[PDB]
C-alpha cells in the first residue's frame, strides 16, 4: 500500500488530513475548526517568543511588556498579534459553537465531541484571564482581584481558597508569578484536549448542513477541503493584519496602559469584550453567591442541549420556528454583551435580568417546547387519517 | 489489532451507507472547463437567493433587539438630563 | 495565454523557480513600497526636517 | 450617567497622522518636545523614553547628546566605594522632576501628575482628548458649579474638576523654527510628541502593514480562484437515476 | 498672533445657532444667581447648575471648530 498509509506516523496524518472522507456538502461554516487550530498555534508561538523577554515580578511585569513594545525587534508585532489574536480566537470559537447549535452538531452520536468542546471553552476562558493578568495594568490587577474572589462565595472554605490562590493577603507578587507560570501551562492542556476533540470527531465524522447522513457521498479531505480551508485562512489573516497594523488597541482597554494600583479601582473598569455577556449575567443577580452560581451555570447549561432538543431531525435548516428562535438567542447574547458594557443604571438592570432569563429559557424551555411542536407539525401536515 | 467499537461511519469501500444501485454519475475535468470568468451573466441573478429566504429569520429578531436597545438607551439619557431628574428620583431606588 | 507556454510550456512552475522568484520579489516589492510611502509623506519625514536645519 | 460625570466628548481634529498611509509629522514632534521641556517637564515625568530614541526622529545625534549631558545621573562608585555622579548619555532615560511620589504630591496640592509616556494610549479619545483638555479651560466655570479650593474646571475631564490648571498661554515659548507659538499650536505639537512617545513604532508599523495587507489580499483573491478550479469537477457533476428492475 | 481656536470659537458663538445657544446658557446663568442671593441656599440639596446648557454650547462649537482648526495650524 502507499507509504502514507503504511508508516506509523504518516498514517495518522493520512487518516485525519488526506483521505478522511468528508460529506460533499459541508459549507464554509465548517472551516472554523481549522481556524481555531491556527489560532492556538499563533498564541503559542507568539507567547513563547515574548516569554523570552518577559519578567513576571510584580515590580517589573508592566515595564517588561513596555520593553517588548519598545526595545525588542518586532516586539510590538508579537504583542499585538498575541493580544488581538486572543480576541480573534474568541470570535471564531463563538462562531464554531453557534454553528454547532444551529446544525444540531451536539446531537447523538456527537455528544462526547460537544462535551469536550465545552471543556476546551472553559479552559480557553481561564487561559486568557491568566494572560491578561500578566500585563499587570489596572484592568489586570482588578480583574485578578474580582475573579479570584469568585471562589470566596464557596461556603466555609471560600476565603481560604482565595488566600491560597493569591499566595498572601491580596493580589501581589506571588500572585502574578504563579499566574504567568499557569498561563504558560494551560495552552498545552488545551492542545491535549483538542486532540481528544479530534479523536471523537474522527469516529463519526463531520455532520453536514442537511442534518442527514453523509455516507452516500464523501470526497477526500485532501485537495478539496485543504484548499477550501486555505481560502478562509487567508481571509482570517488579512483581517487580523488590519487590526494588528492599523488598529491594534481598538479591542482592548486604555486602563491597561496604566500600571496596577492596589489602592484605586478606576471608575472606567470594564471586562474584556468576550467576557461581557457572562459578566452581565452575574451582575443581574443582586446576591453574591447566586450571582456567581448563575454565571457558571450559563456555561454548563450548554451540556443540556442533547437532552432538551426533542426533535427527530438534526439541525435547523428545515425548521421555521427553530431558526427564528435561534436568532433570538444570538441577538439576545449580543444584548447581554451590550448590557455588560453599560452602567448599573435603571433601564439596563431590568433589561439584563430579562435577557438573562431569555438565555436560560432558550435551552430549558423554548427548545424542548418548539422542537416538540415542530415534530407534530411535520406529522399532521402529511398523514391523511 | 484491538477490537474497535461500532460507529456510524466506515471508510472507503465500507462507508456504512445503504447499497447503491441505479444511480449513474458524470463529471468533466476542471482542465477542460471554461476558466473562472463565467460566474457572471449566468451566475449572478441566481445568487443572493440563499439570503432572500433567510433574511427574515435574521432581520426580525435583529429588529426587535435593536429597537429594544435604542429605547432603553434613550430612556437612560432622559433620566440623567435636567428634564428627567424628577422621574430619576422616582424610578431609581 | 500563450505567454505562459513560452516560459513553462504546459507544465506547472517548479518550487526551485518559485523560491528564486520569491527572493527577487521580496527586494523589489520592499523598495517599491518604501518609495511610494516616503513620497506620499514628503514634508513630514525626518529627512525633510533635517534639510531645513543647520546647527 | 450625568453629562458632567461622563465629561464632554472630545471632537475629531484632522491630525496629519490619521489615515492608514500617514506618518507622524516630525517637525511637530520636534516642536512638541520643546513644549514638553519648557512647560510640562516641571511637573510631568516621561520615564519610558530614552534619549537615544529621539535621534533620527526629532533631533540629531549631536543635539540629543548635548541635552542628555545637561543632566546628572548616578554613576558607579569610585575605587574607594564613595558614590559619584556623571553627566547623561544616550542610553539614559529622560529624567523626571520629582525624586518620588510623595515629593510630587507635595508640589501639587496633594495631586499626582501622571507620567506622560503612555498618556495618549491610556485615555479614551487619544490625541483628540489630550488636545481638547489642554485648550478647553474656560475663563470661568458654568453657573452653579461649586468648584473645590485648588481645583480647576475643564469640561473634557470626567467630573469637570481637574487638579491641573491651564498652563498653555500664547507665546510662552519661542519656537526654534519661527512658528507662531499660539496655545492651540503648542497643544497640537506636544500632543503629536506624546503620541510618538507612546507609539514610537507608528511610522514603521504602518509601512509594514501596507506590505502585509497587499500580500494577504492577493493570496486571498488567488486562493479563491485556485479553490474554484479544484472544485469544478464536483460542482458541475451530474447524476441520473434509473430504478432497478 | 491671536489664538486660532479662540478665533474660530468667537466666530461661531456669533452665528444664528451660536447666539441661540449662548442665550439658553445665559437664561440659565441668570436664573442661578437669583437663587443664590436668596435665604437658605447653603441648605437646599437641590441646587441647579448650567453644565448641561454649557455642554450644548461647547458641543456646537466643537462640531464647527474641529474640522477647520488644523488647516490654520502648522
Ligand atoms: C504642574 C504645575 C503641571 C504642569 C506644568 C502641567 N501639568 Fe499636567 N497635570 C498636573 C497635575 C497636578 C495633574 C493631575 C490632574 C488630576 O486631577 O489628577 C495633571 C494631569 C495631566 C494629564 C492627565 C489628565 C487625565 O485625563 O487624567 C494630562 C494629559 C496632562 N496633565 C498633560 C499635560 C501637558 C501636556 C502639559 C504641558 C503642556 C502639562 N500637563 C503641564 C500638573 C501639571
Ligand atoms: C509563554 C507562552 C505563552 C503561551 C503558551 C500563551 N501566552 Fe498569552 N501571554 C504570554 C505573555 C508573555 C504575555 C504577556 C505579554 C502580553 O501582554 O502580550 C501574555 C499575555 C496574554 C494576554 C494579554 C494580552 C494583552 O493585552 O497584552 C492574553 C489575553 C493572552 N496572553 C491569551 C493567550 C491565549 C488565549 C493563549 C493560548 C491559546 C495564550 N495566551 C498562550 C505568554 C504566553
Ligand atoms: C462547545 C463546543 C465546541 C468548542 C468550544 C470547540 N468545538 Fe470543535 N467541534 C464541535 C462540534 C460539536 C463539532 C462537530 C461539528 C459538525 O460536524 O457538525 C466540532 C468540529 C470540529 C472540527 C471539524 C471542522 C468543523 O469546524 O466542524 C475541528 C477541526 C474542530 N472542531 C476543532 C476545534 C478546536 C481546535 C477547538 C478549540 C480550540 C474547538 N474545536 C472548540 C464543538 C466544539
Ligand atoms: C472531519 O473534519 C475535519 C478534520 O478532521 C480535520 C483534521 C480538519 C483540519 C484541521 C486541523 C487538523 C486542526 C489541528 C490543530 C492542532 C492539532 C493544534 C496543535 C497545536 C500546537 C500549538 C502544537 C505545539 C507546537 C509547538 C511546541 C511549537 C512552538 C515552538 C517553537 C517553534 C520553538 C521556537 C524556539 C526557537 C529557539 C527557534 C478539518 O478541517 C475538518 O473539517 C473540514
Ligand atoms: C488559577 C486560575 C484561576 C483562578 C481561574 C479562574 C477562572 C475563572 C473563570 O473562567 C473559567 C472566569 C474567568 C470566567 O467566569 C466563568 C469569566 C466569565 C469571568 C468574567 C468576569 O470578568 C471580569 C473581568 O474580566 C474584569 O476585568 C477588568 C472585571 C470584572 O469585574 C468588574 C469581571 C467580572 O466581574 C466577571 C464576572
Amino acid at each position: 500500500m502507499a507509504f502514507r498509509k503504511s508508516n506509523v506516523y504518516l498514517s495518522l496524518v493520512n487518516s485525519y488530513i488526506i483521505d478522511s472522507p468528508q460529506p460533499s456538502s459541508i459549507n464554509y461554516w465548517w472551516n472554523m475548526g481549522s481556524l481555531l487550530g491556527l489560532c492556538l498555534v499563533i498564541q503559542i508561538v507568539t507567547g513563547i517568543f515574548m516569554a523570552m523577554h518577559y519578567s513576571s515580578n510584580i515590580e517589573l511585569a508592566f515595564s517588561s511588556v513596555e520593553h517588548i513594545m519598545r526595545d525588542v525587534h518586532n516586539g510590538y508585532i508579537l504583542r499585538y498579534l498575541h493580544a488581538n489574536g486572543a480576541s480573534f480566537f474568541f470570535m471564531v470559537m463563538f462562531m464554531h459553537m453557534a454553528k454547532g447549535l444551529y446544525y444540531g452538531s451536539y446531537r447523538s452520536p456527537r455528544v462526547t465531541l460537544w462535551n469536550v468542546g465545552v471543556i476546551i471553552f472553559t479552559l480557553t476562558i481561564a487561559t486568557a484571564f491568566l494572560g491578561y493578568c500578566c500585563v499587570y495594568g489596572q484592568m489586570s490587577h482588578w480583574g485578578a482581584t474580582v475573579i479570584t474572589n469568585l471562589f470566596s462565595a464557596i461556603p466555609f472554605v471560600g476565603n481560604d481558597i482565595v488566600s491560597w490562590l493569591w499566595g498572601g493577603f491580596s493580589v501581589s507578587n506571588p500572585t502574578i508569578q504563579r499566574f504567568f507560570a499557569l498561563h504558560y501551562l494551560v495552552p498545552f492542556i488545551i492542545a491535549a484536549m483538542v486532540i481528544m476533540h479530534l479523536m471523537a470527531l474522527h469516529i463519526h465524522g463531520s455532520s453536514n448542513p442537511l442534518g442527514i447522513t453523509g455516507n452516500l457521498d464523501r470526497i477526500p479531505m485532501h485537495s478539496y477541503f485543504i484548499f477550501k480551508d486555505l481560502v478562509t485562512v487567508f481571509l482570517f489573516m488579512l483581517i487580523l493584519a488590519l487590526f494588528v497594523f492599523y488598529s491594534p488597541n481598538t479591542l482592548g482597554h486604555p486602563d491597561n496602559y496604566i500600571p496596577g494600583n492596589p489602592l484605586v479601582t478606576p471608575a472606567s473598569i470594564v471586562p474584556e469584550w468576550y467576557l461581557l455577556p457572562f459578566y452581565a449575567i452575574l451582575r443581574s443577580i443582586p446576591d453574591k453567591l447566586l450571582g456567581v452560581i448563575t454565571m457558571f451555570a450559563a456555561i454548563l447549561v450548554l451540556l443540556v442541549l442533547p437532552f432538551t432538543d426533542r426533535s427527530v431531525v438534526r439541525g435547523n435548516t428545515f425548521k421555521v420556528l427553530s431558526k427564528f428562535f435561534f436568532f433570538i438567542f444570538v441577538f439576545n447574547f449580543v444584548l447581554l454583551g451590550q448590557i455588560g458594557a453599560c452602567h448599573v443604571e435603571v433601564p439596563y438592570v431590568l433589561m439584563g435580568q430579562i435577557a438573562t432569563f431569555i438565555y436560560f429559557a432558550y435551552f430549558l424551555i423554548i427548545v424542548p417546547v418548539i422542537s416538540t411542536i415542530e415534530n407534530v407539525l411535520f406529522y399532521i401536515g402529511r398523514v391523511n387519517k | 489489532g484491538p477490537p474497535s467499537g461500532k460507529t456510524y461511519m466506515g471508510w472507503w469501500g465500507h462507508m456504512g451507507g445503504p447499497k447503491q444501485k441505479g444511480i449513474t454519475s458524470y463529471a468533466v475535468s476542471p482542465y477542460a472547463q471554461k476558466p473562472l470568468q463565467g460566474i457572471f451573466h449566468n451566475a449572478v441573478f441566481n445568487s443572493f437567493r440563499r439570503f432572500k429566504s433567510q433574511f427574515l429569520y435574521v432581520l426580525i429578531p435583529a429588529g426587535i433587539y435593536w429597537y429594544w436597545w435604542k429605547n432603553g438607551n434613550e430612556y437612560n439619557e432622559f433620566l440623567y438630563s435636567k428634564a428627567g431628574r424628577e422621574e430619576l428620583e422616582r424610578v431609581n431606588v | 495565454s500563450s505567454l505562459y507556454k513560452t516560459f513553462f510550456k504546459r507544465n506547472a512552475v517548479f518550487v526551485g523557480t518559485i523560491f528564486a522568484g520569491a527572493f527577487v520579489f521580496q527586494t523589489v516589492f520592499d523598495t517599491a513600497i518604501t518609495s511610494w510611502y516616503e513620497n506620499h509623506n514628503k514634508g513630514k519625514l525626518w529627512k525633510d526636517v533635517k534639510a531645513r536645519i543647520a546647527a | 450617567m450625568t453629562a458632567a460625570e461622563h465629561g464632554l466628548h472630545a471632537p475629531a481634529y484632522a491630525w496629519s497622522h490619521n489615515g492608514p498611509f500617514e506618518t507622524f509629522d516630525h517637525a511637530s514632534i520636534r516642536r512638541g518636545y520643546q513644549v514638553y521641556r519648557e512647560v510640562c517637564a516641571a511637573c510631568h515625568s516621561l520615564d519610558r523614553v530614552a534619549w537615544r530614541t529621539l535621534v533620527g526622529v526629532s533631533h540629531t545625534n549631536e543635539e540629543v547628546r548635548n541635552m542628555a549631558e545637561e543632566f546628572e545621573y548616578d554613576d558607579e562608585p569610585d575605587e574607594q566605594g564613595n558614590p559619584k555622579k556623571r553627566p547623561g548619555k544616550l542610553s539614559d532615560y529622560i529624567p523626571g522632576p520629582y525624586p518620588n511620589e510623595q515629593a510630587a504630591r507635595a508640589a501639587n496640592q496633594g495631586a499626582l501628575p501622571p507620567d506622560l509616556s503612555l498618556i495618549v494610549k491610556a485615555r479614551h479619545g487619544g490625541c483628540d482628548y489630550i488636545f481638547s483638555l489642554l485648550t478647553g479651560y474656560p475663563d470661568e466655570p458654568p453657573a452653579g458649579v461649586a468648584l473645590p479650593p485648588g481645583s480647576n474646571y475643564n469640561p473634557y475631564f470626567p467630573g469637570g474638576s481637574i487638579a491641573m490648571a491651564r498652563v498653555l498661554f500664547d507665546d510662552m515659548v519661542e519656537y526654534e523654527d519661527g512658528t507662531p507659538a499660539t496655545t492651540s499650536q503648542m497643544a497640537k505639537d506636544v500632543t503629536t510628541f506624546l503620541n510618538w512617545c507612546a507609539e514610537p513604532e507608528h511610522d514603521e508599523r504602518k509601512r509594514l502593514g501596507l506590505k502585509t495587507v497587499i500580500i494577504l489580499s492577493s493570496l486571498y483573491l488567488l486562493s479563491i480562484w485556485v479553490k474554484k478550479f479544484k472544485w469544478a469537477g464536483i460542482k458541475t457533476r451530474k447524476f441520473v437515476f434509473n430504478p432497478p428492475k | 498672533v491671536t489664538d486660532q481656536l479662540e478665533d474660530l470659537r468667537e466666530h461661531f458663538k456669533n452665528t444664528e445657532e451660536g447666539k441661540a445657544l449662548v442665550h439658553h446658557y445665559e437664561e440659565c446663568a441668570e436664573r442661578v444667581k437669583i437663587q443664590q442671593q436668596q435665604p437658605g441656599y447653603a441648605d437646599l440639596e437641590h441646587k441647579e447648575d448650567c453644565v448641561e446648557e454649557f455642554f450644548h454650547l461647547q458641543h456646537y462649537l466643537d462640531t464647527a471648530t474641529a474640522p477647520r482648526l488644523f488647516d490654520k495650524l502648522k
